[PDB]
């Protein structure tokens, strides 16, 4: 009923739900004496991150 | 003389290996994590050159 109601569909629930369980940091900056690895979450932890 | 012979004994550490000498050297230094790609090029040079 609520997935009618705000028009959506389960392919675009599963495809949301795949696509925010991940963390990817791919950089290296100098700050002119030494690296800085870039790193970035996303990761799903508590429930609060599900909602 | 067989009981003399226990002086020595005591007195010797054992050792594994004897250590062979190569007719090369390796130069490996102990460093930091923190280093960048110039600042590595910059060190190796140096030390090659002294």
């Amino acid at each position: 009923q609520r997935l009618a109601q705000y028009g959506i569909s389960l392919a675009e629930v599963k495809s949301a739900l795949d696509a925010s369980n991940q963390e990817a940091g791919g950089s290296s900056i100098e700050l002119a004496e030494a690296e800085y690895m870039v790193r970035a979450s996303g990761y799903l932890q508590t429930l609060d991150d599900f909602n | 003389s067989v009981l003399t012979v226990l002086w020595p004994l005591n007195k010797v550490g054992g050792e594994f290996l004897p250590q062979i000498n190569e007719g090369d050297l390796l130069y490996m230094p102990s460093t930091l994590p923190g280093i960048s790609a110039a600042e590595a090029a910059s060190m190796l040079q140096k030390t090659d050159k002294l």
